[PDB]
RNA sequence: CUUGAGUCUCGUAGAGGGGGGUAGAAUUCCAGGUGUAGCGGUGAAAUGCGUAGAGAUCUGGAGGAAUACCGGUGGCGAAGGCGGCCCCCUGGACGAAGACUGACGCUCAGGUGCGAAAGCGUGGGGAGCAAACAGGAUUAGAUACCCUGGUAGUCCACGCCGUAAACGAUGUCGACUUGGAGGUUGUGCCCUUGAGGCGUGGCUUCCGGAGCUAACGCGUUAAGUCGACCGCCUGGGGAGUACGGCCGCAAGGUUAAAACUCAAAUGAAUUGACGGGGGCCCGCACAAGCGGUGGAGCAUGUGGUUUAAUUCGAUGCAACGCGA
């Protein structure tokens, strides 16, 4: 129950998928949902269109607690980093700020070669 | 990366550090690195930048 | 692929004097046949004045009010295979589109005749029985329910 | 003797090489809070991971590889090379005044040595990619292309091999020969007041003059104009393969034929066509709509079929109610 009002978030949005874990100032969770946990699926999915339904999940997860205020990670790129945070204020939420935090070697391990389609 | 103002107004000036990183060093990370190719793409994808 | 020329005008009821309705009853109308139009609709429309008895003229466009889709899926081509881009419509087609297809399945019905199998869709499909708002809930149930492409 | 080679001096920039430290980011695997039905992934899907709690997410540890940004069109070295940072031991290269010896000189078959990657050794470590391998899917099909995993092996010394499109497919050393916008270094002088300003040496990038060039192009860094030396080349396939020597743990490397055999194999360059290459239009092309065919009878043309013959020609868009 606590009731936080100080607590995190984290968009962690890669290509073909996007979740929204709701989490606390320290780091423990407190609720979620995603994209794929939405209806849609495959690549329909994916879109912006889509990864705030989702947000707008989280808020009915996220209220039997208290948050009077948060602030969000983005750690990850693609279709659902930006408008993921657009339902979000909206919603009925205040907002900080927004740190990014995106992996970022200094060139330290090889990468996927991956696609060669 | 870091933001966050007074006075609330759900502003923007996210952007401000979208030219630092972001996908930016992420497209160079992304599949795979250069090896050779950077052998030709800042010493050949140069030509591109003369004038 | 390259004329702006505009819309046709049309002429008006033999009565009323409807270019709204102009367009209607020239959608109806088989193998220019404004002979068995202008007596099978001008005229199923007064037998609404059973349907309800009401002032039939008005009595028009609200049965066009739940049949008027707004918007709709504009097929592409991008990415590798296709794109639903579902998007809006302009008035230059509303009025006409539902005309249309509210004929439409008022033809494939089986009524006693068809001065009375339209002066039966041209109520029910002012009370959403009938494929009249069945088709506009089969389309916007996808259309706007996909703007994650739109 | 002194301008060529150089020695001292005295500056100077730099990923030059070897050894020893290291700090930060970053995945992954471990250990627990949280937390719930989800994550991962493709064109979509599946294989795999998640109610024995994935993933998210936090706080912690183990550990291996690599050093974003800076970074440059840059810098270095004799090539193959080489990137954070620190420390010792150590090359080379450049310049300025000078100071020095006095043709030492540039070439070199064989000779010796360095050797990207890959691989074989002994032994180490093994975080991430991954041949080989197994699922998964696509197809006719898939021993492949994408998906899920994973062995070697990428990494370490110690040693071998000693080949690559080993690149600039363009030896070396030396003086010439119109310039024009630069990059980085070094030293002279200019109210040094100055970003800068002007001469001048190494390196370097792009245009490009004559001229050379079979064309494309090289052009002060020459593919110009000459001078010393060494290497190789003589038509394609057969063939850098076979045969002998050599080396090599081997895999193989290198020294290198013959016999048949074809009128050609080539280089650049234009001409069009064709691209599942791009850029820009045009048509009922398409999209938007109205009608109809296939399907049902019947008329009819055709190929089948059978005929004693079913009279010849038309055979995609161009033939089929076509010449009948
Ligand atoms: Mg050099
Ligand atoms: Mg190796
Ligand atoms: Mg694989
Ligand atoms: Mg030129
Ligand atoms: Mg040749
Ligand atoms: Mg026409
Ligand atoms: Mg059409
Ligand atoms: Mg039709
Ligand atoms: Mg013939």
């Amino acid at each position: 129950r606590k009731q936080v009002s100080d607590g995190v978030a984290h968009i962690h949005a890669s290509f073909n998928n996007t979740i929204v874990t709701i989490t606390d100032r320290q780091g423990n969770a407190l609720g979620w949902a995603t994209a794929g946990g939405s209806g849609f699926r495959g690549s329909r999915k994916s879109t912006p269109f889509a990864a705030q339904v989702a947000a707008e999940r989280c808020a009915d997860a996220v209220k039997e607690y208290g948050i009077k205020n948060l602030e969000v990670m983005v750690k990850g790129p693609g279709p659902g980093r930006e408008s993921t945070i657009r339902a979000l204020n909206a919603a009925g939420f205040r907002i900080t700020n927004i740190t990014d935090v995106t992996p970022i070697p200094h060139n330290g391990c090889r990468p996927p070669k991956k696609r060669r389609v | 990366i870091k933001v966050r103002e007074n006075e609330p107004f759900d502003v923007a000036l996210r952007r401000f550090k979208r030219s630092c990183e972001k996908a930016g060093v992420l497209a160079e990370v992304r599949r795979r690195e250069f090896y050779e190719k950077p052998t030709t793409e800042r010493k050949r994808a140069k030509a591109s930048a003369v004038k | 692929r390259r004329r702006v020329i505009g819309q046709r005008k049309i002429l008006p009821d033999p009565k009323f004097g409807s270019e709204l309705l102009a367009k209607f009853v020239n959608i109806l109308m088989v193998d220019g046949k404004k002979s068995t139009a202008e007596s099978i609709v001008y005229s199923a429309l007064e037998t609404l004045a059973q349907r309800s008895g009401k002032s039939e003229l008005e009595a028009f466009e609200v049965a066009l009010e739940n049949v008027r889709p707004t918007v709709e899926v504009k097929s592409r081509r991008v990415g590798g295979s296709t794109y639903q881009v579902p998007v809006e419509v302009r008035p230059v087609r509303r009025n006409a589109l539902a005309m249309r297809w509210i004929v439409e399945a008022a033809r494939k019905r089986g009524d006693k005749s068809m001065a009375l199998r339209l002066a039966n869709e041209l109520s029910d499909a002012a009370e959403n029985k009938g494929t009249a708002v069945k088709k506009r809930e089969d389309v916007h149930r996808m259309a706007e329910a996909n703007k994650a492409f739109a």
